[PDB]
RNA sequence: CCAUAGGUUAAUGAGGCGAACCGGGGGAACUGAAACAUCUAAGUACCCCGAGGAAAAGAAAUCAACCGAGAUUCCCCCAG
RNA sequence: UUUUGUAUAAUGGGUCAGCGACUUAUAUUCUGUAGCAAGGUUAACCGAAUAGGGGAGCCGAAGGGAAACCGAGUCUUAACU
RNA sequence: AGGACCGAACCGACUAAUGUUGAAAAAUUAGCGGAUGACUUGUGGCUGGGGGUGAAAGGCCAAUCAAACCGGGAGAUAGCU
RNA sequence: GUUUAUUAAAAACACAGCACUGUGCAAACACGAAAGUGGACGUAUACGGUGUGACGCCUGCCCGGUGCCGGAAGGUUAAU
RNA sequence: AAUUCCUUGUCGGGUAAGUUCCGACCUGCACGAAUGGCGUAAUGAUGGCCAGGCUGUCUCCACCCGAGACUCAGUGAAAUUGAACUCGCUGUGAAGAUGCAGUGUACCCGCGGCAAGACGGAAAGACCCCGUGAACCUUUACUAUAGCUUGACACUGAACA
RNA sequence: CUUUAAUGUUUGAUGUUCUAACGUUGACCCGUAAUCCGGGUUGCGGACAGUGUCUGGUGGGUAGUUUGACUGGGGCGGUCUCCUCCUAAAGAGUAACGGAGGAGCACGAAGGUUGGCUAAUCCUGGUCGGACAUCAGGAGGUUAGUGCAAUGGCAUAAGCCAGCUUGACUGCGAGCGUGACGGCGCGAGCAGGUGCGAAAGCAGGUCAUAGUGAUCCGGUGGUUCUGAAUGGAAGGGCCAUC
């Protein structure tokens, strides 16, 4: 549906990201997160971007 | 429309019966609600699965104001 | 002649210390967002041929 | 591997991994296979003469399997720990 | 116009036949893929030209790996 | 013969004689059996030619890892109780 | 005068009966249509197989034709008998 | 008139006549890898294709669809 | 109506009686104008209907003439065929019995006839289905391709706007 | 820079001429006794036509093929994966073209945690206000709610409302369940690093059960792997993902 996919990158410039999807109608506003990077291994900001 | 359709069988029910002996991880029930509920030594896994914590035998009892069947354990 | 191998089971088996044989896991190529860590993470290592598909790739790998 | 077509097991499965090049010139000495040479000296060139390895290998590795009995002197060869132990404990010696 | 094409005589040579083998020019489909078109069958069958007791190939603008080998041809491995 | 099932009114054969259908080669796996045994065995070829030579090779005595690499361990992981 | 009329030879083949292991792998007997024409017939010749020829029926191409015959690929393939 | 030699002779095919369309001659078209041959030792009152089918009275409406014909401004578009 | 399902439409004609025929009507399931419409003298081994003549076509067969049939002499095939000491009935049964059960009937063997049965004979059903069978045919099914067309480079040059 | 000019310049392509390639199935002459062919002379065309290589369009003219299965015979109709109930014979499983319905998603809150709260419906009174709307009280006891079918659950709420947040974490996993296999599901607990809570603790998505697609091929990011003489690189692998 309507649902689409989306990284989350981290803000450490290793790039690892997650994915995930977003309703991109009903939330225009960027998604940013608190998620644990692996290679560095902390918590860190990710934000939206293409996937 | 018209029938013809229905799911795949999901293998419910109880497993391990009272008296009989377990290791810890061992499903002891499957089950869609709780029918039955974790007492002692018993996890309320996600889909309430019920499973062991730990070795013993399994019991079966009821308990408490409604009369709810808890399966709990008699580590040995 | 001789026997030839089959060539696509030789690039997916491979041969262990007691004769059986590894394999990578199916489904982890793509399609993955919606596959649970968890699901994904058991799927990665590498994993033996069962009992009853042995005949099958003993057949298909007769030098291995 | 015809199921009656079904997708067969060799084709529902991955393929995984490379050959490496590396590999076929590759071999692994025991230190049973020290005796069997020629010198007490044991290059490369030492083993293929006594049939140990093939002609084409450029590496070697002595491994601890099998005993060893004499002062025997590696050289230009790799070797393991578990091994390196039991050269240099029967008298022997290892030179890079 | 000079030539040239053409024409006449002389001398020498070829033509055709034949088992397979050999080199070249053309070149299928059934079949397999449990259907089928890439692919396979197969450069096979067959057609055609040419040569000899053999034929073809052949003396590195070749391999190799910082050590080296030293034209072609055929057999065993390398290796399903 | 084919079948859930045939006296079948399902199939096939007029009778006799003769001929008429699980082979061969090359690989590979398992069992039996013989030889030798951490070793076993040679191929082409040579040859007084079923001998003897020829160990080029092949299989085994070590495995793990995609691979580099490590090795009675190794891979996984920052790390494994 | 006439793809005019009646009607033998000659060309044909509408009806019936016989025949249907025949006299005959398409005929016989009795009647029937054309019969100076877009007629008929002899001898020789040309057109060749996805090709010919066809006043067209998928008709004919040596008693064979929605793709001839002979040999080859070839022991095609046959989850069927 | 012709037709299924060997179960169909007919209302089927053909026909004189009608119409459309192609073709300016090294014609269109056809057979041929090509050379070449038919068309035709003809030349638009001629030749090829398609449909209708003597004669008589006639032959109405639709150019949206699919073909064919013409038109070139603009769009889109290949090798290069 | 070579076209009309309902349909033997309705009406008229013809017959003692007409699902056909002829003339009309129009409610054309679903005619129609060169895949031609409506008419048409002549022609037709062409389709339908009626009448006179004639008749063994029939009522309903009878007799006769020849050729076979039948007997004798001579010659001498064929399809078919597991084996046979090869009846009827009712039952049964892989579901339609000479062969099973029960019962009835029947001395042994020919010749001329008939064709109810032997699921008689002649043919590995043509109908139906199946096969990841075949062929040939169609098309705005897929992929190609001969041919016909487009342009670019080549064969291919010069001068002047 | 904008606009525009002649200085010079490299290619363009649109005419018009020309002749020397090329054409000639125009005429004559010769080989020759010849309507072929070739050669010559002379006209007419003329860089057009035509032939090659490449290329777009057209192309049943020709060829090779495909055109599913279930099915109380086939066809037409219907169906083909997944979830729930019944059939199902009180463990599991269990057929039919048997009887009933759903899904091919949604949600950065509708997830996590701490704290608090308890429904539908009806009756009585009350400005506009009516059978139906905000207010008060009483009866009632989940007849309600649970994002969406059905079933089983749910007050310790799994229902409702607020505060703070990202555990909708990464590595793993004793042991169970369920499949012919491919696979699918449950999981205490260990390590790293988070959030809520004073703390015990809880959190690896949602009350549970649908919301999906093997391999091959290729794409995007990362990487202590590889790199065909050597150093790089291309490509290949591994991890993430489409």
């Amino acid at each position: 549906g309507i649902r689409e996919k989306i990284k989350l990158v981290s803000s450490a410039g290793t790039g690892h990201f997650y994915t995930t999807t977003k309703n991109k109608r009903t939330k225009p506003e960027k998604l940013e997160l608190k998620k644990f990077d692996p290679v560095v291994r902390q918590h860190v900001i990710y934000k939206e971007a293409k996937i | 429309t018209r029938n013809g359709r229905d799911s795949e069988a999901k293998r419910l029910g109880v497993k391990r019966f009272g008296g009989e002996s377990v290791l810890a991880g061992s499903i002891i029930v499957r089950q869609r609600g709780t029918k039955f509920h974790a007492g002692a030594n018993v996890g309320c896994g996600r889909d309430h699965t019920l499973f062991a914590k730990a070795d013993g035998k399994v019991k079966f009892e009821v308990k408490g104001p409604k009369n709810r069947k808890f399966i709990s354990i008699e580590a040995e | 002649p001789k026997i030839k191998t089959v060539r696509g089971a030789a690039k997916r088996f491979k041969k262990t210390g007691k004769g059986g044989f590894k394999h990578k896991h199916a489904n982890l190529r793509h399609i993955l967002t919606k596959k649970a860590t968890k699901r994904k993470r058991h799927l990665r290592p590498k994993a033996m041929v069962s009992k009853g598909d042995l005949g099958l790739v003993i057949a298909c790998l007769p030098y291995a | 591997g015809f199921e009656g077509g079904q997708m067969p097991l060799y084709r529902r499965l991955p393929k995984f991994g490379f050959t490496s090049r590396k590999a076929a010139i590759t071999a692994e000495i025991r230190l049973s296979d020290l005796a069997k040479v020629e010198g007490g000296v044991v290059d490369l060139n030492t083993l293929k003469a006594a049939n140990i390895i093939g002609i084409q290998i450029e590496f070697a590795k002595v491994i601890l399997a099998g005993e060893v009995t004499t002062p025997v002197t590696v050289r230009g060869l790799r070797v393991t720990k578990g091994a390196r132990a039991a050269i240099e404990a029967a008298g022997g010696k290892i030179e890079e």
